[PDB]
This record gives C-alpha cells, structure tokens and sequence, in this order.
C-alpha cells in the first residue's frame, strides 16, 4: 500500500501537521498522524517566573483568542485568592469575552473555505474583521496579544468612545453574515461537498471527552454556558444551537446561528453597564494608582515590592475550565506558596479533537481527510498542551 | 500478584550523558541574609552544585557561559530523605550540619544594678 | 465580611461533603484518603491497585454517570520516598460535578493503564511515558509525542535542567546539521524572591 | 435553551417539487445567488497606499523604546532598576556606579530589541516615570549584530524626537 | 523490592531478550545504509551496535535492562521504517566534534579544569 | 416521534417491560453475591425504587418524569451497563479491607 | 588569552585574517575558524551575494567583510593593521582578459610583503604546489615557483605550505573528469604513463593550517603535504566511469570560462614525485586518508542508487 | 584591539552628555526651612521628597530632582 506523508507539503491551510496514509489503493482505512512540530518548552517555562510575569504566555497559546485565553487564567486564580471582582470589570470580561467569538467564528470558516478552495469568501470577511482591531488597539497594547486581563480585574478604563463605535460597529453586522448564508447555505455542491461527512455520533463520541461543537450540534444537550457561571453571565439572555444529524454540515451550522448570538448579547450587554472602578480595591494584588504611586509613603512600598517579587498565593490545588471557543479549557494550576507558582499544566482541545480522527476518517476519500480538518478547527501552538 | 522481593541499591543512569562521576553536589541549610531579621527562609534543605567557569563575552560583555547545569536548587523536607535523592540518581555529594543557636537567658530588670556590671546608661 | 471578597456557599459544601462519604463505605479495598476542598471539589486517594475497578465503577452506575473524562495530567513531587503523582480529572454529565482521582506510584513499579476503561486515553497515556518513563501497563501503541527523535531526558522532571545539552547548530562541513554540547550568550539570570516572615496563619507546619 | 436547525422535511406535494424540478434541472438557483453576490463588484476598493497613506493608531500603541529626560538635560532614569525585573524576556542588563558628583547612574543600558516580546511592563514600572514605548515602527536593519540597542543608540533615539512623546503620555496619563 | 516488574523475572528472560534484538540491528545495518544514502562503510555501522550494548554491562539488576528493552525496541520503529530524515541516524557519531583531551598534561594547557 | 434527540440510538422497541426485565435482570443477579458490602444495600434500594414507579403506568411521557434519565430508550443504557457492572463485582473483591497503606507521610501538600 | 570550551561562543586568542575565501580551498578552511572562535577577517574583493553562503559558520561578531582590490595598498593595510596571524591563497587558473596575470603570483604576494610584514605580523603562511618548478613547464605551472623564490626575499621564515593536488567536493581537477560527457572519453594523452599525482583529501589540508596556527616554531620550515598510498595509476580515469556507469559568472552566461585547449592540459600532467626530506604533512599531523572512502561522495550521475 | 570592527561604519556616538549639565542650572533659593520637589510638574517626574536647607546652603539636588537646590 501506498505510504503518502501528504502534510508538511505547504499548500495553503497551515503547512504543518506531518502525517502517514496507509491507504488500500484509494480508501485510507488507517491514519497515524504526528504532532510535535512545536513543543516550545511551554509547561516547563513557567516554573521559573512569577504570576504576573508568567501571564503573556497564555496569550500566545492561540492563534486568535486575546481575551478568550487570559479568562481562563485570572479566574483560575481568583479563586485560589479569595477575591470576587468589581462589578464594573465584570461587564467587560463578557464583553470582550464575546467578542472574540467573532473571530473564532470568522475565522473557522473561512479557513475551512480555502482549503476546499473557494477564493473569494475569504477576501470578503478580513475586510470587515480590520473594523475590530482598532478596539484592540484602541483599549489594550498593540495588535493582537494584549497582556491586558490581570489577576486584579481589568488593568485600566477604556477611554472616550468604544461605546458609540461598537454599536456602530454591531448594527451593521448581520448583512455581513447574511452574504455568507448566500455564498454557502442554499448551494449545493458545497452541500453536495460535506453531507454525511465524519458521521461520529454514539457514546464514543463523548468517551473520547470530545468538547463542544463536534458536541451538542451532533446531539447531546450540554454547554459550560448557562449551567456554569463565569461573571455577570447568566443575567443576559440567549439560546444555544443544535443540529439534526451527527456529521460536519450539522456542526456547520452551529457557527451560522452562534454568530447570531453575539449579536444579541453585545446588543443586550450595553445596556446594563454601570459607573465604577476598574481594579480590586484592597492593593495587595492591583497596583495602585499612578496618581498614587508618586505621593504618599504607603503607595511605595506597596507598589516597588509588588513588582520585584508578586502576591501571596495560599497553597492547596485547583482546577477550573471555561468556554474556549472551540472547546473547554482545562488549567490545573498547582500552587505551592511563594510568589513562583508549582506545576501549570494546561489541557487544550485537540487531544480529544484530533485523535478522534482514526474514529472519524476511514471508510472514506483521500480527498475527504482534508475536508474533515477544517470542521474541527485544530489550530497548532495549541496542541502544545 | 508476581512480588518477587528482592534487593539493589538503585543507581540510574543513561538519562544525562557524563555528568555522573564529574561533579559533587552540595547539601546544605540556607541561614539568615544577615540584612534583616526574618527567620521564615529555614526549614527547607537545598542543593547547589558545581560552579565552574565564567568569562566575557566579546561583544558585549554579558556573563555567557558553558556549565550546562549550574542553576538547579530543589526543597528538601529534611536529612533523612536528603541523602537518599542524592544516592537514588548516584552521584558524588557532600553534606553540612543545621545550626541552630543558643535559647537564650535575657531578662530585662537586671539591667539596674546595686554592684553588679550588667547596667546600661545613655538610654 | 465585605465587598470584594468571594462569597462562598454552603449547598454544594454539604452535598460534596455527603456524596464522597458512602464512596469510600461501599469500596473499603482501595481508598485511603478522601478530603473536600473548601471550594467544592472532591480529592479520592487511591493506592494504584484499584486503578481500573474504581474508574470502572465511576465508568457507569445509576446514581453516578461520570463519562466525561477530560485531564490527565502528572505532576512531580521530589522529596517524598514516592516521587510521581497521576492525577485524573473526570466529569458527570448529567450531575455537573468535579471530582479528581490522585493516585501515586514510584518510577520503575509501573500502573495498569485505563486503556478499555476510556479511550480519550489513547495519547494522555503516552505523554507520561515520553516526559517521565512511566511505563504504563498493557497499551497497544506505546510510541514518541511531544518530543524530538533522539532525546534520553524525559525533561518535565526536576533533575533536567532548563536548557539541555543539545544546542544545534548548521556546517556546511560536508551537508549535515550537526549536533553540539550547549553554549549560551547569557546566563538566564536567576533570582532570589522568597520574602521571609510567614504571611499564612492557616497553612502553619507542625512545628517540630 | 433549544434551537433545531436544519430539521425540516420536505414538502412532497404537486406544486411544491416543479420549485425542486426546475432548480436543478434549469439553475434558478447557483446564479440568482452566486453570481449576482460576486457583482457586487463596484464598491470602492479600500486599499491603503502605504508608502503616501497610513492607517490609524491609538495614542497608547506599543514600539520603539527611548529614553526621556527632564528640562535641561538630566538623565531621567534613576537606574532603580525595577524594569529588568519585570521584563519576561530579561532584555534588560543594567550596570551601576555612583557618578563623581554624587547622583547614582547608569554605566551599560542594554534592550535585546530581540529578545523583547514587548510586555511594555517597563512602562509601567518605573516610578520616574524613565523609559518609554515610543509609537514609531521604523525598523529593519541587516544584521543580528545591529539591534542590540546601547545606551547611546537609546538616548539619541530619545532625542530624535520628543513632542512626539511628549503629547502622548500627556493625554493618556489621567486614566493610567 | 514490594514492586511488580514488567517483563522479566529474573535475569534469564532478560539477557534472552538483549540477545534477541541484536540480530533485528544485525540485519539492519546493511539494511538501511543503502536506504538513507549515507556513505560509510558498513563495518563500522555493526561496531557501533555493539559499542552500545557493551558498555551499559554493569547491571546487576532486574527491570532496568527490562527499561532499557522497551527503550531498545522503539529505536527500531523509527528505523525501520523512514522517520529519521538522514539526520538522527548521523547524530550517533560525533563526528564534526572537536576531540575531548581526556589527558593530564593536556587539560592543564587549556581550561579551569572543566 | 422518529427521532430520539440524543443521535445515535433508535427506539427499539417497546418500553415499561423491556426496562422490567432488566430491573428484575439485575435483581436476580443481585441475590449472587455475599451480603457484607453495603453495595447491595444501596444498589438493590434504587432499583427497587425504580422498578416500583416503572411497573406499570401510562405514559412513557409520565415515565420520563420522576425517573431523573434522558429520554426513556436512553434510560435502558442507564441500567444497561449496570448489569456489566455488578457481575464483575464477584470477579475482583472491594469488601475486602484496606491494602497497601501508605509509608505514614505521603498525603502532606507543603512538601 | 583563552577561555572556556572552543565549542563555540568562545575567544581563543587568535585574529587571522584570510583573503580570497570565495574558492572551493578558503571557503572551507574559514568554516573550521569560526567553529573554535575567533575574531575571523576575511576581506572580499567585488561580490557582496557571494559570501551569503559564508556566514552562518561564525557565531556572532566573530567574522567582518571589508573590500580590497590587491594593487590598491592600503585596502591590503588597513585591514592587517590589528591581527594576530595571517594566511594567504588567492589565485587562480587562466590569464584575465583585463589582467597581467604574471605578477599576480609575483607583485600581489608582495603586496602584502609589504607593511603589513612590517606592522607586526607573525607566522605569515602562503600556498605552494608540488609541481611549481623553475623548470620550462609551463606558462602557468612555472612561475609559480618564480613567487616561491622572489617573494621569499621577504618573509625570511614563513612556513610556506606546499600542497599536491587535492580533491574535495567542488574542485576542478576532480570535476574535470566525469564532465566529458563527449563523443569520446580519451584521457590525457590516451597513455598511462604518468598518471597520477597524489590527491590528498580536503579535510587534511584544512587540519594542516590549524594545527600550525599555534604549532609553534613552525616559521621558515616549509611543509609539503603528502598524498594518498601512493602514486596512483591510469585506473582512476577507468575508475570514474566505472562507478559513475559511463558563482558571479553572469546574468545569462559566461563567454569564457571554458576547458582551455592550451597549458591547462598539461598542468596536471606533469606529475613530480617531489623531495621526501620535507617534513612535512604527518610531522603536522594527523592526516591519513585513502582515495575508495571517500569517492561516493563527490561523484553524482544518473543512476544513484545501484 | 577592539578596534577593527567599525572601520568604514563611522562610530555612531552620543553628542550631548548629562554627566555634567546639572552645574548650568540657576540654582534656586528660598530662605525657608523645607521645601516640596515636585519638579518637572505635577504627578510626573520625581516624587515628592522634603529637604532640610541648613548647611553650606544647599540641599544637593535631592537625587530625585536633579536640579541643584539650595539658598
Ligand atoms: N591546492 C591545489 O590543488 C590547487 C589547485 C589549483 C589551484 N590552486 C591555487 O591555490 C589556491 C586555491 O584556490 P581555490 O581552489 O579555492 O579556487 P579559486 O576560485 O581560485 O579561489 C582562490 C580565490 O582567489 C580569488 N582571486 C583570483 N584572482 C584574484 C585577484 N586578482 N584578486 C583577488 N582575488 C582573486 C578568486 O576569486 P575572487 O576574486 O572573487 O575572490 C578566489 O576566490 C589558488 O590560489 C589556486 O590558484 C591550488
Ligand atoms: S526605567 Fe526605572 S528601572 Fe529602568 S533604568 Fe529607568 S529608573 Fe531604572
Ligand atoms: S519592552 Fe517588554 S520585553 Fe522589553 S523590558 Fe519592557 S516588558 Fe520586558
Ligand atoms: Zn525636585
């Protein structure tokens, strides 16, 4: 049998993931993928730094959550410090929080649309994504990776707008995803291209701890969305989607309706926004002020220590998971005692997400092991788990 | 069950390449940096190996180097399995003694004497 | 007390402290230590001989579902006579529930690995292999992940220091690339941040 | 909650399937849609010319690093050192000396332009308020051997410009 | 020693199985140098297999050859088959390294003892 | 109905006696093993349970309530493995006591 | 002074300066020198794409590219005017359409047989052959040996190297064989007579300079370098099609780069077995290297696996 | 001997130096006792630091301010 290593080959997509094809002449029957491409030395490197220090290393773990990754982190560390925070930051973790689920969701299907080959919707929607990297810019550091969730809530006010610009920004937007229900829903041959495609919907299913979408859409009603709380996110209102059958046009089809939610939540979170404060007030974890930090002699020595060494963690293990786009987020966060945490091991999607895929290919095309790919939405750097 | 008891002091090896039989390591107890008075930093053993050398970089000046290892420090518990790490990987150390110091006997009033020495002034 | 401080609740405190209890009653044979965690999670202690019959028993009952099974991690301890420590982390689907199995075990003694119990075991397991050496117990395809072809390290230990001994570098000698012992440009300064005087009442050791 | 999409069945009557029939049999469908969405080609094209036009910024974007100093030249930086132990990357590598009138400064100031992953957390630890992200992403030289910035590169890099600088930490001191 | 081993019992189902392998290199070696087109001689391919088992021979102790056997055994996945692209199977032999002094009189010359 | 909800099982076929035999499936199988472990006391008291609200009462809409499963085919796979499970408890033995002890300081966070 | 492992990353003492550098003999002695570290000057004549290949062998500030024509002086001065040794081995095969050609083996030499011996050099080491005699053959062979004695007023000790004929990766001797793809494969002169000269192998040419880089009293005690065991016979040319089975030149093509149906035909066979009283390659030691190892290598043609 | 590695690259160097520029300054005076240093303005440059003016005086720039302060 033919032993094709289609992968390294950089033809569009991602150019990596490395994989053998033992195909019986035109059915594969047998995939043994490799992983490895980047290690990093992640989960070792952080052993030597502090909390605050450690925190950017988070969010390069993506390629594309910046306020997605980091909320998984601050709240795993929140609860090991006895801290609930303020209200007033607690409205713009969900706000952030669900906005970069629009550009998950623009980018997982796009991407899946240039592997199958199609040109055009893919210069059709980066050129409405430039409208919401200048909030990046505008509100945090830079372009994209923005060390901007502390542990002490949010690390300063957004200024002046931001409000009469994502309303601008968000009322504008369904026409956008309306072109896109044009350009694939009502044809066919992208139809006819995944129909009863990676058909994987028994208990095994969840017994390879699959989670969601390639979840709940392919059947069993379960989201870390409304039965578990974040922040002020249950106040909010929303409904979570399902498909019928258990192939990838029915995991398709989530993403078209769950765009359609974080329209309603921004829509219906900026109404209830109140004045307030930005950090956690009692400064043993946030710094204190600027305006502070160069007046009186308590600020000092809470501020020029809070820097050279970080906080006071109490020891005993934790764990926590939260909705990553794509899938849960597992941190269990070992603390020791000192201002260097213990052990950090993280568990990222894509373990379960990708060695289902011996489960999910055979019987099928060459042709279809591409396609099924970018259902999935693997992104490497994250598999680094 | 398959226990099959039997007994090897055990030495591991392959894992790192020469560095066995060339150094010796160092157990001992971190004591007081004698600019304060904080007591908090005993109570665990450490380790510190082979210092070796450190020379200039050319175009700089940083502090570049060979000596692969030359930062590892692990927390003891205590003596007894102190030694035991050391031998279970086998290789060459040498160990120090805790010290802990006097109780002592200080009692103020006596600080006021009728013929004795002890009598502070000045205060 | 105050603002800015996480309430904490006392329902889920008394079902957690209620449901782990009948636990170690009906299965005398393996546990030797449960404890509940202030915040709502559940630690069983497990001497690895019951590795699969517990899981197997958490693999399906009617009063506990338990199918989820999402972390398999492995953290190191040294200074302890046993050094490594497995530690699962399993979720009920229709309970929403918690609950981690931390089971240790030594180097050379290996465990009897889950592999009928779950199969999202299928690249966890060999992870432990390829940054430890623990040689779990009958896997079908025990291989090489997450690391180069040709190191001897298993590196996620203490003893491995940060960078290696396998600084790579390019001659164009004959074609190759050519390994060579580790050289730096700069030390990676190391600090010194322990602050002494105890800021932890609760944590506070036997004292000896 | 719920939501069934894509859970319909078919209509399956007289009239119903000749909307069925003549879609695939005579394409009403695939051209009405797909070929009226591609043109849609008269829009203006958003390009921006690069080398004559530039795009937005925010006044807190992240760059190059310089140094300011007060009125009348004076070395701003204190050399407290606070920004090398905060950096991730540990681009920093400070010397010190008392200087002969008195005045604690700098002998060697270094920044690994790339080693630095831009935590910008230096800005945000010096209580002189010293160093700076300057907003100028002018850059790309030929060699590894050049952008090992010293000191002398970072003060003259500070005094290529200032009012630059010096608008930009005025208008956004207030919420910082 | 209150621990199960993995193979072995003692010794006698162990130094069978170091036996065992050596004839799966032997074949190998004549086998994969025409394959991965490197150019020495094959000789020294079959001196370099048992340099390797030779020099861990101061084992008296069960499950630690036993370890070594399962690290024995995955060499041959990779080199049976072609996942060593023509670089993993050069980095057995130090070859572009400069040689060690391992001498008195020459370590005294260069170096602070090293 | 034609569809179960949860996609992957079919409603095959008849409920309230397919369920009654594997209760009573059980329960026969419950008498096997010697009575020292309370596993018989808690297991043998919720299917009791069970049973006595499954047999036998209209509909299999009412059956859904106060029998806390998913939908009633997917309530066979609640007890269906329970059957594998509590024959191998005659195969491996927990009401045996405690074995192997821990060396008296293992569990100690704080190193 | 030294420190440390030579690994890499190190200083080790010694500032050379090697011109040239750009040929398939001074590109491959550099690669050593920046292995074991050092501050390597290697001036370039008119090619700044040429020396790309040429860096990644120093790690980091270790090698610096200047410019130098060679009739120019002070580009030759400036240069030298902080080192510690200096080696040459600039040259070439066939007169320039521009050239003299004559002094360059001459004038060029003394080029830097000027101040530059003067500045403060030591172990200044220039290349040879084993065939250059003052002898009337040929018009490129001799004078050759002219520079081995009129450029020898200067640089009274030198160890000047003498090596034979040397085959490698890139050459032209060996390459001049198996590219005659042609109506015919005559060798030179359809007679076995005098073939062959001695093919010492590279890597024991760029082993010679290393270990006299710092031998030390090796100056004035020229060195001749020893071939392969140990004549050789007319069966190399049947040895090539035997196991073969039968850089700034332009921007389409060089006019004239061609096989020189003039004394490049007889440079090579012209053989001189020459004095055994030259120490001069296994007392510099240790190169020992036979010719059927390492024929594999250098050799590609169309079938590469049988 | 580090010399070699700029030729032809012209030395890039610093031209201002702030090793000596402090002893330009006018240096103020009040005929008080303590005085703030908020110098630079207010909530920028160097924090705010008290000086005792009793001695030669002078206060010695107060490391902060940089300014030579004295009466
Ligand atoms: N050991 C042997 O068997 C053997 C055989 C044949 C020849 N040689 C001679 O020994 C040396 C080996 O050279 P090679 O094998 O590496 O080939 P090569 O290409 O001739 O290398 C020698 C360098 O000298 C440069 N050069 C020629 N004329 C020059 C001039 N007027 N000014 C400055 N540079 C000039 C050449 O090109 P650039 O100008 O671009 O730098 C070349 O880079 C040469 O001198 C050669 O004549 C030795
Ligand atoms: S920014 Fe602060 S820490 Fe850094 S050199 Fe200046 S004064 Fe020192
Ligand atoms: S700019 Fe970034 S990398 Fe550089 S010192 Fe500041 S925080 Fe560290
Ligand atoms: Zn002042």
């Amino acid at each position: 049998n033919l032993t094709l290593n289609f992968g390294p080959q950089h033809p569009a997509a991602h150019g990596v993931l490395r994989l053998v094809m033992e195909l019986s002449g035109e059915m594969v029957r047998k995939c043994d993928p490799h992983i490895g491409l980047l290690h990093r030395g992640t989960e070792k490197l952080i052993e030597y730094k502090t909390y605050l220090q450690a925190l950017p290393y988070f969010d390069r773990l993506d390629y594309v959550s910046m306020m997605c990754n980091e909320q998984a982190y601050s709240l795993a560390v929140e609860k090991l410090l006895n801290i609930q925070p303020p209200p007033r930051a607690q409205w713009i973790r969900v706000l952030f929080g669900e906005i970069t689920r629009l550009l998950n969701h623009i980018m997982a299907v796009t991407t899946h649309a240039l592997d199958i080959g199609a040109m055009t919707p893919f210069f059709w929607m980066f050129e409405e994504r430039e409208k919401m990297f200048e909030f990046y810019e505008r509100v945090s550091g830079a372009r994209m990776h923005a060390a901007y969730v502390r542990p002490g809530g949010v690390h300063q006010d957004l200024p002046l707008g931001l409000m009469d610009d994502i309303y601008e920004f968000s009322k504008n937007f369904s026409l956008r995803i309306d072109e896109l229900e044009e350009m694939l829903t009502n044809n066919r041959i992208w139809r006819n291209r995944t129909v009863d495609i990676g058909i994987v919907t028994a208990e095994d299913a969840l017994n390879y701890g699959f989670s969601g979408v390639m979840l709940r859409g392919s059947g069993i009603q379960w989201d870390l969305r409304k039965t578990q709380p974040y922040d002020v996110y249950d106040q909010v209102e929303f409904d979570v989607p399902i498909g019928s059958r258990g192939d990838c046009y029915d995991r398709y089809l989530c993403r078209v309706e769950e765009m359609r939610q974080s329209i309603r939540i921004i829509s219906q979170c900026l109404n209830k926004m109140p004045p307030g404060e930005i950090k956690v007030d009692d400064a043993k974890v946030s710094p204190p002020k600027r305006a502070e930090m160069k007046t009186s002699m308590e600020s000092l020595i809470h501020h020029f220590k809070l820097y050279t060494e970080g906080y006071q963690v109490p020891p005993g293990a934790t764990y926590t998971a939260i909705e990553a786009p794509k899938g849960e987020f597992g941190v269990y966060l070992v603390s020791d005692g000192s201002s260097r945490p213990y052990r950090c091991k993280i568990k990222a999607p894509g373990f379960a997400h990708l060695a289902g895929l011996d489960k999910m290919s055979k019987g099928h095309m060459l042709a279809d092991v591409v396609a099924i790919i970018g259902t999935q939405d693997i992104v490497f750097g994250e598999v680094d788990r | 069950i398959t226990v099959d008891e039997k007994l090897d002091i055990t030495t591991i090896t392959g894992v790192p390449e020469e560095h066995i039989k060339t150094r010796k390591a160092r157990i001992f107890v971190p004591a007081r940096n004698n600019m304060q008075s904080g007591v908090n930093n005993t109570k665990k053993w450490k380790m510190e190996f082979d210092t070796r050398e450190r020379w200039e970089n050319p175009l700089m000046g940083w502090a570049s180097t060979a000596d692969p290892l030359s930062n590892l420090v692990l927390t003891f518990s205590t003596k007894e399995d102190a030694v035991a790490f050391a031998e279970k990987n086998g290789w060459s150390y040498d160990v120090e003694e805790r010290k802990v110091p006097k109780p002592k006997s200080k009692s103020y009033g006596a600080n006021f004497s009728w013929n004795k020495r002890t009598r502070v002034s000045t205060k | 007390t105050r603002p800015t401080v996480r309430p904490r609740n006392d329902v889920a405190h008394k079902q957690l402290s209620a449901f782990g209890e009948y636990v170690a009653e009906i299965l005398p044979k393996y546990v030797q230590q449960v404890q509940v965690s202030c915040f709502n999670e559940l630690e069983i202690c497990i001497h690895p001989d019951g590795v699969i019959p517990v899981l197997t028993f958490l693999r399906d009952h009617s009063n506990a579902q338990f199918k989820s099974l999402a972390d398999l991690t492995a953290v190191d301890i040294p200074t302890r006579q046993n050094r490594f420590e497995i530690v699962y982390n399993l979720l009920s689907l229709r309970f929403n529930s918690r609950i981690r199995v931390k089971t240790y075990t030594d180097e050379l003694t290996p465990i009897e690995s889950s592999v009928p119990v779950y199969k999202a075991a299928n690249w966890y397991e060999r992870e432990i292999w390829d940054m430890f050496g623990v040689f779990f117990a009958n896997h079908p395809d025990l291989r090489r992940i997450l690391t180069d072809y040709g190191f001897e390290g298993h590196p996620f230990r203490k003893d491995f220091p940060l960078s290696g001994y396998v600084e790579l570098r390019y001659d164009d000698e004959v074609k190759r690339v050519v390994a060579e012992p580790v050289e730096l440009a700069q030390e990676f300064r190391k600090f010194d941040l322990n602050s002494p005087w105890e800021a932890f009442p609760a944590y506070r050791q036997p004292p000896e | 909650t719920y939501k069934y999409v894509n859970l319909r069945e078919p209509s399956m009557d007289m009239k119903s399937v000749t909307d069925r029939a003549a879609q695939t049999l005579l394409w009403t469908e695939l051209i009405r849609g797909l070929g009226m969405t591609l043109s849609y080609l008269f829009r203006e094209p958003a390009t921006i010319n690069y080398p004559f036009e530039k795009g937005p910024l925010s006044p807190r974007f992240r760059g190059e690093h310089a140094l300011r100093r007060y009125p009348s030249g004076e070395e701003r930086c204190i050399a407290c050192k606070l920004c090398e132990a905060v950096c991730p990357a540990q681009a920093i590598t400070i010397e010190a000396e008392p200087r002969a009138d008195g005045s604690r400064r700098t002998t060697r100031y270094d920044i690994d332009m790339t080693k630095c992953i831009y935590c910008g957390f230096c800005q945000e630890a010096c209580p002189v308020d010293a160093i700076v992200e300057g907003p100028n992403f002018e850059f790309s030289t030929e060699t590894h051997e050049e952008l090992l910035y010293n000191k002398e590169k970072l003060l003259n890099n500070g005094d290529k410009w200032e009012a630059e600088i010096a608008a930009n930490i005025q208008a956004d001191y207030l919420y910082r | 020693t209150s621990v199960k081993p993995i193979f072995s019992r003692d010794m006698n189902e162990a130094k069978r199985r170091v036996r065992e392998l050596y004839r799966a290199w032997y074949r190998e070696v004549p086998n994969t140098v025409h394959l991965f087109q490197l150019d020495i001689s094959v000789k020294q391919g079959r001196d370099k297999v048992r340099e390797m088992f030779k020099k861990n021979a101061h084992i008296t102790d069960p499950r630690v050859v036993d370890l070594l056997v399962i690290k024995g055994k995955m060499e041959l996945e990779e080199t049976i088959k072609v996942w060593k692209q023509r670089t993993h199977v050069m980095r057995f032999f130090h070859e572009t390294e400069a040689p060690r002094p391992k001498d008195f009189l020459s370590k005294f010359y260069v170096g602070h003892d090293p | 109905k034609k569809t179960t909800g949860l996609v992957g099982l079919a409603v095959c076929e008849t409920p309230h006696e397919r369920l009654k035999i594997l209760y009573t499936k059980i329960l026969d199988v419950l008498g096997h093993i010697p009575k020292n472990a309370a596993y018989r006391k808690y297991t043998e008291q919720i299917t009791n349970e069970k049973l006595s609200m499954v047999k036998a009462e209209p509909d299999v809409k009412k059956l859904e309530e106060r029998l806390q499963g998913g939908q009633i085919e997917e309530v066979i796979l609640q007890a269906e493995n329970e059957l594998s499970l509590a024959r191998k408890m005659i195969q491996w033995k927990p009401w045996e006591p405690l074995v192997e002890e821990p060396p008296a300081s293992q569990w100690k966070w704080p190193i | 002074i030294p420190h440390g492992k030579g690994g890499r990353s190190s200083v080790s003492g010694i500032v050379a300066t090697v011109f040239g550098a750009t040929g398939f003999l001074g590109r491959y002695v550099v690669n050593h020198l920046g292995r074991m570290g050092s501050q390597v000057i290697v001036p370039h004549r008119c090619e700044p794409y040429d020396t790309m290949h040429l860096r990644p062998m120093g790690d980091l500030g270790q090698i610096i590219f200047m410019d130098w024509n060679g009739r120019d002086k002070d580009s030759i001065r400036r240069a030298v005017e902080h080192s510690s040794v200096v080696i040459n081995l600039v040259g070439r095969e066939w007169e320039t359409q521009n050239f003299d050609f004559e002094d360059v083996f001459v004038k060029i030499p003394q080029a830097i047989a000027q101040v530059s011996k003067e500045a403060g050099v030591e172990k200044f080491i220039h290349i040879s052959h084993l065939n250059a005699d003052i002898k009337s053959s040929s018009k490129y062979l001799r004078s050759k040996a002219v520079g081995e004695k009129e450029v020898r007023e200067t640089f009274p000790e030198a160890t000047i190297i003498k090596p034979a004929e040397i085959f490698g990766r890139e050459d032209r001797f060996l390459n001049y064989f198996a590219n005659i793809r042609w109506f015919g494969g005559v060798p030179l002169i359809s007679l076995g007579k005098k073939t062959v000269k001695q093919p010492v192998y590279i890597v024991d040419v760029t082993k010679g300079i290393i270990n006299a880089i710092k031998d030390p009293d090796a100056r004035g005690k020229t060195f001749a370098f020893v071939g392969p065991s140990r004549y050789l016979l007319f069966d190399l040319v049947q040895y090539v099609f035997a196991v073969a089975h039968r850089i700034g030149r332009l921007f389409e093509i060089s006019p004239f780069e061609p096989w020189t149906t003039r004394d490049k035909v007889e440079r090579i066979h012209t053989t001189d077995k020459i004095l055994p009283h030259l120490p001069g390659l296994e007392d510099l030691g240790v190169e020992a290297t036979p010719l059927e190892l390492k024929a594999i290598e250098v050799l590609r043609r169309h079938r590469t696996y049988r | 001997y580090r010399k070699v590695r700029f030729v032809g690259r012209q030395k890039e160097v610093n031209e201002n130096f702030a090793i000596d520029l402090i002893a330009e300054q006018p240096v103020s005076q009040v005929g008080s006792r303590v005085i703030s240093c908020d110098g630079g303005g207010g909530a920028l440059g160097h924090p705010r630091v008290y000086i005792n003016l009793d001695k030669e005086t002078k206060t010695g720039t107060c490391g902060y301010c940089g300014l030579q302060f004295r009466q």
